[PDB]
């Protein structure tokens, strides 16, 4: 994951800001704060999702 | 109290990319590697590693 977020974030650009550079396509995604919710403790906390 | 605890100081520590604060410990043989940090508190200016 770290090495597809390296390259989509210092990499990715500048490899597609150069000449003849049409399209590309990469495998993975870059970083993205995941917010992993547990159910059981929102409903200790009477909350929802929303 | 924690017997035995750690200090690190303040700007001795940083972190890289995906959080995970590390360390540059220095080998024995001179040599130096960045170790992870299990940082979970700051007393004053120095962290308190757990662990690492």
């Amino acid at each position: 994951e770290d090495l597809s977020n390296y390259i989509v974030s210092n990499i990715q650009d500048p490899l597609s800001r150069t000449k003849g550079v049409g399209d590309f396509q990469v495998f993975g995604s870059q970083y993205s704060m995941r917010i992993w919710l547990d159910p059981a403790k929102l409903n200790s906390y009477q909350l929802t999702p929303g | 109290v924690k017997q035995k605890a750690i200090l690190a100081p303040q700007q001795g520590v940083t972190r890289d990319l995906k959080g995970q604060a590390t360390a540059l410990v220095v080998n024995a043989q001179n040599k130096v590697e960045l170790r992870v940090i299990k940082a979970d508190r700051v007393i004053g200016d120095k962290w308190l590693v757990t662990e690492g």
